[PDB]
């Protein structure tokens, strides 16, 4: 899996 | 300022997320909820073994970069 990042 | 934390799902996945130390971790469990089709509270997230409050955040739990908060399903009868 790519990596996943989600800002909030 | 912001934390990277790093949320591990029940089959080993990872979702990070970016937040600063004042965010409500509501939006954390909202958003992980939300990318895998379940409705928030059906899950239980917890940090150092502890339940995540919706209004818990990263500076009220103590939290620093990279730290990992679990995903488990919630608990059932």
């Amino acid at each position: 899996a790519e990596e996943r990042i989600i800002v909030l | 300022e912001y934390i990277k934390l790093k949320v591990i799902g029940q089959d080993s996945s990872e979702i990070h997320f970016k937040v600063k130390m004042t965010t409500h971790l509501k939006k954390l469990k909202e958003s992980y909820a939300q990318r895998q089709g379940v409705p928030m509270n059906s899950l239980r997230f917890l940090f150092e073994g502890q339940r995540i409050a919706d209004n818990h955040t990263p500076k009220e739990l103590g939290m620093e970069e990279e730290d990992v908060i679990e995903v488990y399903q919630e608990q059932t009868g």
